[PDB]
C-alpha cells in the first residue's frame, strides 16, 4: 500500500454481535472478506453467518442473536485476516512477536493434530494449528485449541 | 496560522570573529634590558 | 477504591495480595506497600454517559492530539452505552 | 605437499569453548518453521531454523520475571539448506531432530465449481 | 630549489629527473622477464612507458609534478620504486596463471 | 582548501633589534608572565557556579527524566496495554503482562520498568500512541538499594500522579514539535 | 508446601532453594560465611542487626535482587525477635561473644537470646532452628562462657524440643580470632602458654565446612533434632599447633611455660578495655581447655562436609603476618604439625 | 540511509551538519584540555568546559539528553529545533573564538607546553598511512586528507572551510591543527545558522521515518506504519556497506550487512 | 579425506607439540604458584595442568590437535607474563561451585535436566 | 556584567583583550524559556495527488550487485585504467594561509 | 525525486572498469568481482592469494590503496567456510575505496598481512579473539578484547549473546569468581520478521 490517507471524512462503524463465549466479535474492522463465510458454509457447514445489507453498510454475521457454537469454530479466528473475529479467552494477554512457538502434537484426541504451542515468560499463551495435509489441513478443534 | 519555524533573521545572523587574536603588546627589548641594568647599576651604587 | 486483606496488606487495583503463609512479606517488614490510590475503574465508572445526537460518535482523549487516535463508536443498540476502547466515556443517542 | 587425509568428522568442540553440559545433554531441532496461522504469508517459512530443547524457565521472587538457567534459549540459527544444517550439528557435536520441509500440496481451484448444476461444490452465498 | 617535501619523513632528493629515469628503466628491465601474455607486464609497461616520457618532456620540477599528477615528485619517486619493488614480487609469484582452485557454489551468494 | 599551523613563510633574517627581542623573551619570560596575566583577569571575572540546591541547572520542556504513566482528564489510565513501548525499548527495560479488567476494558496488570537496565532513550514515549509513558523532568530520584529503582505499575502510576502538573505542561509545550 | 518456597531454578544465585531463613548472628564472623551460601545457593535471607549499616554493608553483596532483607533488632525486644522470625521456615543462631560487656554478659548472650530466638521462632511456627553451641561446652565446664553455652542448649532444647544443635571446634578463618590470635602473640616477647603448650589437645575446624554443615542441616531431611560435632580432620597438641602457626607465619617461635592463675590474671588485665579486648580469662580458658574426641555424634562427614584440613586452608589466613622477606613463600616451606590421636 | 537508498531532506542535512560541527568543537575541547591536563595545565580544562557545558545545554534543548541524544536518525532528524536554539548557537558561537584564543595564548607560545610536545610522538607520513591512522595524524604528518573534502556526504560539499595541515607530525603541530579544526568548526557553524533552509525535518517517507502523532492519531495508514516501525522496523534490502564519516577522532566507519 | 594441514602433516608431530607444550606448563606451574600468592600447592596446580590436557585428550585431528596447542600457548603466555591474576588462575579449580551430580536419583531429585 | 570599572579595566588589561565585549556568562541576550507555538511545514508527497508511492520509492530501486566476473557464470592493446581520476592537489587557502 | 538518493553511474562504471583491470591482472586469485548499486567494488578472491592481492592494491601505480581502512569477519555458519573476511582499503591518491573478500573456517587459517599493513597487527588479533580464524606469521596473535581467561569467540552465530559464565565477588574466597550464567530475566528474544516478502528483487528461486 502506500504510506499516506487522503481520506478526509468520517469512518462508519458497525456495532459488535455475541457470537459466542469463544470467538469476541469487532465487526467494527471487518474487511467483508466473507471468509468466515464460506468456511462456516463448507467446511464447518453450519450456514449460520452471512452478509446483511448492502453497499458500504454491508455487514457479516448473523441477523439475529444466534450462538454460533459448533466444533471448528475458532478457525474463524485464525482464517479472519483482520482483528474482527478474535479468541476470546486469548483476550488482550500477549503479542505474536512475544510469544515463542513450539510445534508439538495435540492429544485428548485421537486424531493426533499438529499444534503450535506459544507461550510466553515460561507460560502457554494459545495454541495454534499447524499445516499437516495427512492430519489436520490447516485447522484444529474447539477443545484442543 | 502560517508555517513557523526556527529560522535564521532575513539580514542573516551578524559577523562572528574565528581567526586567532592575540594581542601583540609588551615592551621592547631594549627597554627591558637598558631598565634591567639600570636597577643593577643604582643598586650596586 | 483500596480494600485491606485479612493479612493486613492492602489490595492493589489488580488484586494480588500475599497470602497468609507466603514468605514474601519481609520486603515490607518496617517498610510499605504502596499502592495507587485513584483506582482507574472507579475513576471511569464514576464518569457520566455523553448524551449525543448522531448514530455515529467520534472520541479522542480530549485534545486534538493530546488524546488517543480519534476512533468512532456505533450508538445502534439502545440497551448499552458505546465505550470508547481506548478512554472509558460512555456515549448514548438522544433518541427523543 | 599441503594435502593430509584425515578420516575424523570434523569435531571442533574441543575448540567452541561451551561447557561439556551443553554439548553432551542438549537437543536441537532442525525443521522449517511452521507457517503463522494468523497470517496467509509464507516468507517466514523457507528457510531451516536450528533450535535447542526448552530448559526450565522459572519465576523471580522478587519480581516476578521469567529467570533462566540456560544460555542456549534464544538460539535460532538459519540455514539455507538441510544438509547444510546437519553438516553445522554434527561439527559442533550436538545430537540432532530433523523434520522434513511441510509443503502445502498444490490444490485444484475453480471459481465456477461455486455455481455447480449437480455438484455439491455449490455454494448459497458469495 | 625547492626547500621541503611537507611530509614528514620524505627527504627533499634533489635531481629527482635522474631517479626517476633509473628507476623507470629498471622497472622495464625487470618487466621484460614477464611472460608476453602478463597483463602485469602490459599494464605496467604501459604505465612505465607514458611516466617516462613525460619526465623525459618535462625539465621543470613543478611542471612535471602537475604533469604526473602523483602529489610531489619525491612520492612519485617512492611509487615508482614500490611499483618495482612489486615487479620483483611479482615476478616470484606467477600470478596470471588461472585460478588455482574454485569456490563451493554457495560461497559467495548474499543473501541466504 | 588547507592551510599550514606551523610552516613559516621564508625568514626574517637576523637583526639585532630582532635578536634583543628574543633575548628578552627567552631571559624575561615574556610568554610565561603572559599566561599569569591571562589567569589573572580569571582570577578578577566572575565565577560561573552555581548554588546547586537552590539554584538548579537550566533545562528543556523535552528533557527526559523519570518515567510516568499518565491518566485522562476523566481519571482513566491512558495506557491501553498494546506493548508496543516494550518492543521499542532498546534495553528491554519493560515487562507488560495484562489480561481484561472487570468491565472488559484492556489494560495492564504488570507493568515494570527496570530503571537500572533503562538507557534513558525516550523511545517508549516516543512510541506510545496515547501519550501513556512519558518521561517526566524528575532526575533526583537516586535511591540507597538496587530494588528500588526496579519499578512497577503502582510505582509508574503514582509518579505519573506526582508529576502530572509538570508533565502535562510539558507536553502542552513540546507536542507541536512532535 | 507454599507455592513460593517451592525449589525451582538450577544451581544458585539466581534460583529459589525455598530456604527463607533468619540468620541472627550474620553480622559477625561465622554469619558471614552462612549468609554467603544461603545468598549463593539463593535463597531469602532475613538479616536482623544492630549494628551500623555501613558494617553490614560487606553483607549487601551475596544476594540478587532482595533476597537478602536486612531488619533492625534489639536482643531486649521480643516485638523485635518477633517481626524478624515471623516469615522463615529456618531461624539460625549465631549470637555469642568472646568476652562480657556491661549492657550483655555471657549468661544473657549464650542463655536469654537463644530462648528469647527460640521461643519467637515456636510461636511464629518456623520448621527448623538450628543453634551454634560449642564442643566441649558440655557442663562444669572450667570458663563461664561454656557453661552458659551448655545451660542455653538446655533451655533452647526445653523451648523448641526439635531443634539441631551444632557444636563446632574453634572455628578458624579469615578474620577468625583462632589463627589470628596466635600470629599476633608474635606483637609480645614471647609465647605465654600453659604448660608449655601440652596436654592439650585441638581439631579446628574450617568455615566453610561449618557454614557447608549448617547450610546442609538447614537442607537435610535427618537433623530434626540432632546434636552435630564440627571438628578438624587432626587433632593437635597446643604446642605443635602454635609452633606450625608461626611457622607458616615465618616469624619466630620462642614459648614461655606461664601458670594458669597468672595466665588468668593477665587475661582480666587485658580483657579489662572498654573496646573489644584482645584477650580475656575466658579466652585464654578456652585456649586451654583441650577438645573432647566426638564418638557418638555425626558430624561434617554425614552432613555431607569433606573436613578441610588446616594445613591446606592455613596459608589463606597467615600469610597477612609475615613480613615482606617470607611473603612469597608455599606451603612447602612449612613442615606441618605432628598429629595426635590419644 | 545508503543501504535504504533514500536522502534526509535538506534541512535535515545542514541541521546535521551544524551539531556535527558541534560535536566537532565538543570533541576537541575535550581533547586539548585533556590532553593539557595530562600535561600538567588544567585551567583551560575548566574554561572550555563551561563552554561544553553550554554545548551540552543545546543538545538537552534539541532532545532530551545531554550526551546520548539519540536524535539524529537513518530518517533524517527526529525532532525539529526549538524556536529559540539558532538564536542561542549564534549568541554561544560569537563569543567562542575568544575562549579559543584565551586557550591558544595559554598554551601554544608557552616554552613548558613547547618542551613538552615539540619533537614528540614524531610520524612520519608514510609510516601513518601504512600504520592506518587516518584521521588527524596525517594532516600532521602533511597527508592532505579529510573527508569532508574528498568524499563529502551532507551538505559539507557546499560549505567552505579549510583543513589544517602540520608540517612535523609531532604532537605540538596536532594540538595545533585540533585548535584550527575547532576554528575552522566555528566558521562552519555561522555558515551553517545563515543558511538553515526552511523544509521538514524527516524523509517523507512513512515506511521509514515514523510519521508525525497527530498524523498518526488521525490517519489509518498513519498508524499502521507508526506500529510497525516501532514493533519489527524497515526492511533493509540486503547488502553491505562500508560508510565513512571524518569523525572529530578521525575516520569513523561502519560496516554494515 | 584431503585437508590442508596447519602446522602438523600427521598425528605424530601433533603430539610432539603437545609433549613440548606440557613440558613448557609443567615447568611453569612452580613459578606461576610462587609468583602468583596462590593458596594451592605445586602438586596440585601440575595434577590441574594434567586435568585440562586429558580433558582436550580424546581428539584425533591434527588441525584441531594444533590449534589446541596454539591456545594453550597463547594462555601459558599470558600466565607466563602476569595478564592473568589469582582470580583467572584460580578459574580453572571452580572452587565455588558445586557440581551436578551424575546419577539419575539426584538428577531427578533436583531440576527438569537430562 | 556586574563589575566595576577598575575591575573591567585590570581584567582588560590582564586578558590583553576586551572581555565586556564577549563575556562568557549569559544574562538576557538569549532566547526567552517560553517560546510562541511552532507551526511546522510538511514535507514532499503530501500532495493528495500525484503522489503514488511506486513512484517514490527508493527501498526497492535497490538491485543486486551486478557481477563483473565469475569463476562460476562467465567461466573464463586495451589501456591501463584506475579506479578513478587522481585527487586533484588542494589549493592554499587566501583568506589565511597561515604558511 | 526528493525521497530517493542519486546513483552516479559515472562512479559505478569506473568501479567497472576497475574491477576488470585487477581480475585480468590477478586471474590466479580472483573468484568474483562485482560493483553494488551503492558503488562500491568487491573483489572475492581465493585464500591463498591474500598476500599477493594485497600487495598488488598496497603498492601498484594504478591501484595505491596504501591506507587498510578495515579488516573485519562475517559469520555466515551455512555455507562450508563458515567466516568471510572483509578487508576495506582506501586509496588517498585515487580517491577510493575498495573491499576484497576471502572465506575460512575453523580449521583453515588465512595469512596474515602484517608485512603489508600494520594496522593488521590489532584487526587480526581482533578476528582471531572474536571468530577464531588463526593467522599464519603474525607476530603475538593472541587475544584482544575478552577476558584474560575466556573460552570461545564469542563473535561466532552459535555463541550466544549472555555468554556461558558471569563473574560476582565471592566471599569466602575472597574473589572475583566465576560461575555458569543464570539470568533473573531471559532475555527475550521477538520474532520481527513479516510473512511478506519487502523486496522482489532478491526473490530466490525455489528449491
Ligand atoms: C568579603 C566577604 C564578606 C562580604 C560579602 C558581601 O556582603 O558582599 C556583598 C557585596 C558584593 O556583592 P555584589 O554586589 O554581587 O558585588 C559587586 C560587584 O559585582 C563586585 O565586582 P567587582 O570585582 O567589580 O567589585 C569589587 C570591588 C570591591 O572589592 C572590595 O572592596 C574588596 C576589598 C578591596 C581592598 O573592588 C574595588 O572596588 C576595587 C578593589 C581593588 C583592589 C586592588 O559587597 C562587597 O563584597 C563589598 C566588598 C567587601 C570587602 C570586605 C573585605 C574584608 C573581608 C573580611 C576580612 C577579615
Ligand atoms: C597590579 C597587578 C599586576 C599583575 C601583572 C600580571 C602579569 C601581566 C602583565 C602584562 C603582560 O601580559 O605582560 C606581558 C609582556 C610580554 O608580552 P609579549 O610576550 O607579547 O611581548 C614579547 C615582547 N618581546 C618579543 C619584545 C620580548 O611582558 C612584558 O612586557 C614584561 C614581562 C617581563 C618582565 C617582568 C617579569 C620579570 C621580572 C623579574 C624581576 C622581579 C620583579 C619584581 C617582583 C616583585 C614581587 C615578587
Ligand atoms: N568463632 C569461633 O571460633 C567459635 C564460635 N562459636 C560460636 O559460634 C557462634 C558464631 O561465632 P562467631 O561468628 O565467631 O561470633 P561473633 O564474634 O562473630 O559474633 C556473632 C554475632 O553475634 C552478634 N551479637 C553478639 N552479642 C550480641 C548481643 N548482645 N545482641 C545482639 N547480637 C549480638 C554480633 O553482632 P554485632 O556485630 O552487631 O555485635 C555478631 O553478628 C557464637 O555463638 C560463638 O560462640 C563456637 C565455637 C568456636
Ligand atoms: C595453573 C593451572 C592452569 C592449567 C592450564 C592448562 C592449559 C591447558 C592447555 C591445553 C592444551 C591441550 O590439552 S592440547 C592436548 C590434546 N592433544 C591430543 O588430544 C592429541 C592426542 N592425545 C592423545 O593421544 C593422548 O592420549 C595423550 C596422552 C596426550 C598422548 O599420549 P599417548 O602416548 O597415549
Ligand atoms: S473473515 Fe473476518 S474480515 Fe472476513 S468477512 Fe469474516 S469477520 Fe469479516
Ligand atoms: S491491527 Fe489490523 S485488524 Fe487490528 S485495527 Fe490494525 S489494521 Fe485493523
Ligand atoms: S527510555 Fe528507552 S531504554 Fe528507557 S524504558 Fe523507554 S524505550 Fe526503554
Ligand atoms: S505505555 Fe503506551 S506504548 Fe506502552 S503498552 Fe501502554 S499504551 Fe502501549
Ligand atoms: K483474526
Ligand atoms: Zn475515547
Amino acid at each position: 500500500g502506500s504510506d499516506r490517507s487522503r481520506f478526509l471524512e468520517g469512518k462508519r462503524a458497525v456495532e459488535d454481535k455475541n457470537i459466542g463465549p469463544l470467538v469476541k466479535t469487532i465487526m467494527t474492522r471487518c474487511i467483508q472478506c466473507t471468509r468466515c463465510i464460506r468456511f462456516a458454509s463448507e467446511i464447518a457447514g453450519v450456514d449460520d453467518l452471512g452478509t446483511t445489507g448492502r453497499g458500504n453498510d454491508m455487514q457479516v454475521g448473523t441477523y439475529i442473536e444466534k450462538m454460533f457454537m459448533s466444533e471448528l469454530s475458532g478457525n474463524v479466528i485464525d482464517i479472519c485476516p483482520v482483528g474482527a473475529l478474535t479468541s476470546k479467552p486469548y483476550a488482550f494477554t500477549a503479542r505474536p512477536w512475544e510469544t515463542r512457538k513450539t510445534e508439538s502434537i495435540d492429544v485428548m484426541d485421537a486424531v493426533g493434530s499438529n499444534i503450535v504451542v506459544s507461550t510466553r515468560t515460561g507460560e502457554v499463551m494459545r495454541i495454534l494449528p499447524r499445516m499437516h495435509e495427512d492430519i489436520n489441513e490447516e485447522w484444529i478443534s474447539d477443545k484442543t485449541r | 496560522s502560517k508555517v513557523k519555524q526556527d529560522m535564521p533573521p532575513p539580514g542573516g545572523y551578524g559577523p562572528i570573529d574565528y581567526k586567532r587574536n592575540l594581542p601583540r603588546r609588551g615592551l621592547s627589548g631594549y627597554s627591558m634590558f637598558a631598565v634591567g641594568i639600570g636597577a643593577l647599576i643604582f643598586g650596586y651604587w | 477504591g483500596v480494600q485491606v486483606s485479612p493479612s493486613g496488606e492492602k489490595i492493589t487495583h489488580t488484586g494480588q495480595v500475599y497470602d497468609e503463609k507466603d514468605y514474601r512479606r519481609v520486603r515490607f517488614v518496617d517498610r510499605q506497600k504502596e499502592v495507587n490510590e485513584n483506582f482507574a475503574i472507579d475513576l471511569i465508572a464514576q464518569q457520566p454517559v455523553n448524551e449525543v445526537e448522531h448514530r455515529i460518535i467520534a472520541c479522542d482523549g480530549g485534545g486534538g492530539a493530546l488524546g488517543h487516535p480519534k476512533v468512532y463508536i456505533n450508538l445502534d443498540k439502545e440497551t448499552k452505552t458505546g465505550t470508547c476502547g481506548y478512554c472509558g466515556l460512555q456515549f448514548k443517542q438522544h433518541h427523543h | 605437499t599441503q594435502l593430509i587425509t584425515v578420516d575424523e568428522k570434523l569435531d571442533i568442540t574441543t575448540l567452541t569453548g561451551v561447557p561439556e553440559e551443553h554439548i553432551k545433554t542438549r537437543k536441537v531441532r532442525i525443521f522449517v518453521p511452521a507457517r503463522n496461522n494468523m497470517q496467509s504469508g509464507v516468507n517466514n517459512t523457507k528457510k531451516w531454523k536450528m533450535e535447542f530443547d526448552t530448559r526450565e524457565r522459572w519465576e523471580n521472587p522478587l519480581m516476578g520475571w521469567a529467570s533462566t538457567a540456560d544460555p542456549l534459549s534464544n538460539m535460532v540459527l538459519t540455514f539455507s539448506a538441510k544438509e547444510d544444517a546437519i553438516a553445522f550439528a554434527e561439527k559442533n557435536g550436538w545430537s540432532y531432530d530433523v523434520e522434513e520441509k511441510k509443503v502445502p500440496k498444490p490444490k485444484s481451484k475453480s471459481y465456477g465449481a461455486n455455481f455447480s448444476w449437480n455438484k455439491r461444490t455449490r455454494v448459497s452465498t458469495k | 630549489l625547492k626547500k621541503t617535501t611537507g611530509l614528514v619523513g620524505l627527504a627533499v632528493c634533489d635531481t629527482p629527473h635522474e631517479r626517476l629515469t633509473i628507476l623507470y628503466t629498471k622497472t622495464l628491465d625487470i618487466l621484460k622477464h614477464f611472460p608476453k601474455h602478463a597483463a602485469y607486464r602490459k599494464y605496467t609497461e604501459q604505465i612505465t612507458n607514458e611516466k617516462l616520457d613525460m619526465v623525459k618532456a618535462e625539465p621543470d620540477v613543478k611542471k612535471l609534478e602537475a604533469l604526473l599528477q602523483g602529489g610531489e615528485v619525491e612520492e612519485v619517486i617512492l611509487q615508482a620504486e614500490k611499483e618495482l619493488s612489486l615487479a620483483r614480487k611479482m615476478l616470484k609469484w606467477k600470478p596470471w596463471e588461472p585460478l588455482v582452485e574454485e569456490p563451493p557454489a554457495n560461497q559467495w551468494k548474499w543473501p541466504i | 582548501t588547507y592551510k599550514y599551523v606551523n610552516k613559516k613563510e621564508q625568514e626574517s633574517e637576523v637583526d639585532m633589534k630582532s635578536a634583543t627581542d628574543n633575548a628578552a623573551r627567552i631571559l624575561m619570560w615574556t610568554e610565561l608572565i603572559r599566561g599569569l596575566g591571562m589567569t589573572l583577569s580569571y582570577l578578577f571575572r566572575e565565577p560561573a557556579t552555581i548554588n546547586y540546591p537552590f539554584e538548579k541547572g537550566p533545562l528543556s520542556p523535552r528533557f527526559r527524566g523519570e518515567h510516568a504513566l499518565r491518566r485522562y482528564p476523566s481519571g482513566e489510565e491512558r495506557c491501553i496495554a498494546c506493548k508496543l513501548c516494550e518492543a521499542i525499548c532498546p534495553a528491554q527495560a519493560i515487562t507488560i503482562e495484562a489480561e481484561p479488567r472487570a468491565d472488559g476494558s484492556r489494560r495492564t496488570t504488570r507493568y515494570d520498568i527496570d530503571m537500572t537496565k533503562c538507557i534513558y532513550c525516550g523511545f517508549c514515549q516516543e512510541a506510545c500512541p496515547v501519550d501513556a509513558i512519558v518521561e517526566g523532568p524528575n532526575f533526583e530520584f537516586s535511591t540507597e538499594t538496587h530494588e528500588e529503582l526496579l519499578y512497577n505499575k503502582e510505582k509508574l502510576l503514582n509518579n505519573g500522579d506526582k508529576w502530572e502538573a509538570e508533565i502535562a505542561a510539558n507536553i502542552q509545550a513540546d507536542y507541536l514539535y512532535r | 508446601l507454599h507455592h513460593a518456597v517451592i525449589p525451582h531454578g538450577k544451581g544458585g544465585r539466581s534460583s529459589v532453594s525455598g530456604v527463607v531463613a533468619t540468620v541472627f548472628g550474620a553480622t559477625g564472623f561465622l554469619g558471614r560465611y552462612v549468609v554467603n551460601h544461603l545468598g549463593r545457593m539463593g535463597s531469602q535471607v532475613i538479616i536482623p542487626y544492630r549494628c551500623d549499616v555501613y558494617d553490614i554493608m560487606h553483607l549487601r553483596l551475596m544476594g540478587d535482587l532482595g533476597q537478602l532483607t536486612f531488619l533492625e533488632w534489639d536482643a531486649r525486644d521480643k516485638d523485635s525477635i518477633r517481626k524478624a522470625v515471623q516469615h522463615s521456615n529456618v531461624v539460625i543462631n549465631l549470637i555469642g561473644r568472646e568476652w562480657e560487656t556491661r549492657n550483655f554478659d555471657f549468661e544473657d548472650v549464650f542463655v536469654n537470646i537463644p530462648r528469647a530466638i527460640a521461643q519467637a521462632s515456636k510461636e511464629a511456627g518456623v520448621e527448623r532452628f538450628i543453634h551454634v553451641s560449642h564442643l566441649n561446652a558440655s557442663m562444669k565446664s572450667s570458663s563461664k562462657s561454656l557453661r552458659s553455652k551448655a545451660v542455653g542448649e538446655k533451655e533452647v532444647r526445653s523451648v523448641f524440643p526439635e531443634a539441631i544443635i551444632i557444636r563446632p571446634s574453634d572455628i578458624f578463618g579469615r578474620e577468625d580470632r583462632f589463627l589470628n590470635h596466635f600470629a599476633n602473640y608474635r606483637w609480645f616477647l614471647a609465647v605465654p602458654l600453659v604448660s608449655l603448650g601440652f596436654k592439650t589437645v585441638k581439631q579446628p575446624v574450617y568455615v566453610a565446612d561449618v557454614s557447608k554443615g549448617i547450610v546442609n542441616a538447614t537442607k537435610d531431611p535427618d537433623a530434626v533434632g540432632k546434636t552435630f560435632a564440627f571438628t578438624g580432620p587432626n587433632r593437635y597438641l597446643l604446642f605443635h599447633l602454635v609452633k606450625y602457626i608461626f611457622g607458616m607465619t615465618h616469624r619466630t617461635f620462642i614459648p614461655y611455660p606461664l601458670p594458669l592463675f597468672v595466665y588468668s590474671w593477665i587475661g582480666k588485665l587485658f580483657g579489662l578495655s572498654p573496646f573489644e579486648p584482645w584477650t580475656t580469662k575466658d579466652k585464654v580458658e578456652r585456649i586451654h581447655i583441650s577438645d573432647v574426641m566426638p564418638t557418638d555424634l555425626p558430624g561434617l562427614e554425614d552432613l555431607g562436609v569433606q573436613p578441610t584440613p588446616l594445613e591446606l586452608k592455613s596459608i589463606e589466613v597467615l600469610r597477612r603476618h609475615r613480613t615482606y622477606r617470607w611473603l612469597s613463600s608455599e606451603i612447602e616451606e612449612t613442615k606441618p604439625a605432628k598429629t595426635v590421636n590419644y | 540511509e545508503k543501504l535504504l537508498n533514500i536522502q534526509p531532506p535538506p534541512r535535515a542535512q545542514w541541521i546535521r551538519v551544524l551539531f556535527g560541527e558541534i560535536t566537532r568543537i565538543l570533541n576537541h575541547i575535550m581533547a586539548v584540555t585533556t590532553h593539557a591536563l595530562d600535561i600538567g595545565a588544567m585551567t583551560p580544562f575548566f574554561w572550555m568546559f563551561e563552554e561544553r557545558e553550554k554545548m551540552f545545554e543545546f543538545y538537552e534543548r534539541v532532545s532530551g539528553a545531554r550526551m546520548h541524544a539519540a536524535y539524529i536518525r537513518p530518517g533524517g532528524v527526529h525532532q525539529d529545533l526549538p524556536l529559540g536554539l539558532l538564536d542561542d548557537i549564534y549568541e554561544f558561537s560569537k563569543n567562542f573564538s575568544l575562549r579559543i584564543d584565551e586557550v591558544e595564548e595559554m598554551l601554544t607560545n608557552n616554552r613548558i607546553w613547547r618542551n613538552r610536545t615539540v619533537d614528540i610522538g614524531v610520524v612520519t607520513a608514510e609510516d601513518a598511512l601504512n600504520y592506518g591512522f587516518s584521521g588527524v595524524m596525517l594532516r600532521g604528518s602533511g597527508i592532505q586528507w579529510d573527508l569532508r573534502k574528498t568524499q563529502p556526504y551532507d551538505v559539507y560539499d557546499q560549505v567552505e572551510f579549510d583543513v589544517p595541515i602540520g608540517s612535523r607530525g609531532d604532537c605540538y603541530d596536532r594540538y595545533l591543527c585540533r585548535v584550527e579544526e575547532m576554528r575552522q568548526s566555528l566558521r562552519i557553524i555561522e555558515q551553517c545558522l545563515n543558511k538553515m533552509p526552511p523544509g521538514e525535518i524527516k524523509v517523507d517517507d512513512a515506511k521509514v521515518s515514523p510519521p508525525k502523532r497527530a498524523e498518526m492519531k488521525t490517519s489509518m495508514e498513519s498508524l499502521i506504519h507508526h506500529f510497525k516501525l516501532y514493533t519489527e522496523g524497515y526492511q533493509v534490502p540486503p547488502g553491505a556497506t562500508y560508510t565513512a564519516i571524518e569523525a572529530p577522532k578521525g575516520e569513523f566507519g561502519v560496516y554494515l550487512v | 579425506t584431503s585437508v590442508k594441514p596447519i602446522f602438523s602433516r600427521d598425528l605424530n608431530e601433533a603430539k610432539r607439540r603437545v609433549r613440548e607444550l606440557y613440558r613448557a606448563w609443567y615447568r611453569e606451574v612452580p613459578n606461576t604458584v610462587h609468583l602468583m600468592q596462590l593458596d594451592i600447592t605445586v602438586k596440585q596446580g601440575r595434577d590441574k595442568v594434567r586435568e585440562m590436557f586429558m580433558k582436550n585428550a580424546h581428539v584425533t585431528d591434527p588441525r584441531v590437535v594444533d590449534l589446541l596447542v596454539i591456545k594453550g600457548k597463547m594462555e601459558l603466555q599470558e600466565t607466563i607474563k602476569v595478564w592473568k591474576q589469582r582470580t583467572h588462575v584460580m578459574r580453572f579449580f571452580h572452587e565455588t561451585e558445586t557440581p551436578r551430580p551424575k546419577d539419575f536419583l539426584s538428577k531427578f531429585y533436583m531440576g527438569h535436566d537430562p | 556584567a556586574s563589575a566595576t570599572r577598575v575591575i573591567q579595566k585590570l581584567r582588560n588589561w590582564a586578558s590583553g583583550q576586551d572581555l565586556q565585549a564577549k563575556l562568557q556568562l549569559r544574562y538576557q541576550e538569549i532566547a526567552k524559556r517560553t517560546q510562541p507555538p511552532p507551526k511546522l511545514p510538511v514535507g514532499p508527497s503530501h500532495k493528495l495527488s500525484n503522489n503514488y508511492y511506486c513512484t517514490r520509492d527508493g527501498r526497492r530501486e535497490v538491485v543486486p550487485p551486478s557481477i563483473i566476473m565469475s569463476s562460476q557464470k562467465a567461466l573464463v592493446e586495451k589501456k591501463a585504467v584506475t579506479p578513478a581520476p587522481p585527487m586533484k592537489r588542494w589549493e592554499l587557502s587566501k583568506d589565511q594561509p597561515y604558511l | 525525486r526528493p525521497t530517493v538518493r542519486p546513483r552516479s553511474d559515472v562512479t559505478h562504471k569506473q568501479l567497472s572498469a576497475f574491477g576488470e583491470y585487477v581480475a585480468e591482472i590477478l586471474p590466479k586469485y580472483v573468484q568474483q568481482v562485482q560493483v553494488s548499486c551503492l558503488d562500491e567494488l568487491e573483489i572475492c578472491i581465493h585464500p591463498d592469494g591474500v598476500i599477493p592481492t594485497l600487495t598488488f592494491l598496497r603498492d601498484h601505480t594504478n591501484a595505491q590503496f596504501k591506507s587498510l581502512a578495515d579488516l573485519t569477519a562475517v559469520d555466515v555458519p551455512t555455507r562450508q567456510n563458515r567466516f568471510e573476511i572483509v578487508y576495506n582499503l582506501l586509496s588517498l591518491r585515487f580517491n577510493s575505496r575498495i573491499r576484497v573478500k576471502t572465506y575460512a573456517d575453523e580449521l583453515t587459517p588465512i595469512d596474515s598481512i602484517v608485512s603489508v599493513h600494520i594496522a593488521a597487527n590489532w584487526y587480526e588479533r581482533e578476528v582471531w579473539d572474536m571468530f577464531g580464524v588463526f593467522f599464519f606469521n603474525h607476530p603475538d596473535l593472541r587475544r584482544i578484547l575478552t577476558d584474560y581467561g575466556f573460552e570461545g569467540h564469542p563473535f561466532r552465530k552459535d555463541f550466544p549473546l549472555t555468554g556461558y559464565v558471569e563473574l560476582r565477588y565471592d566471599d569466602e574466597v575472597k574473589r572475583v569468581v566465576a560461575e555458569p550464567v543464570e539470568l533473573a530475566q531471559e532475555f527475550r528474544k521477538f520474532d520481527l520478521n513479516s510473512p511478506w516478502e519487502a523486496f522482489p528483487a532478491y526473490r530466490q528461486p525455489p528449491e
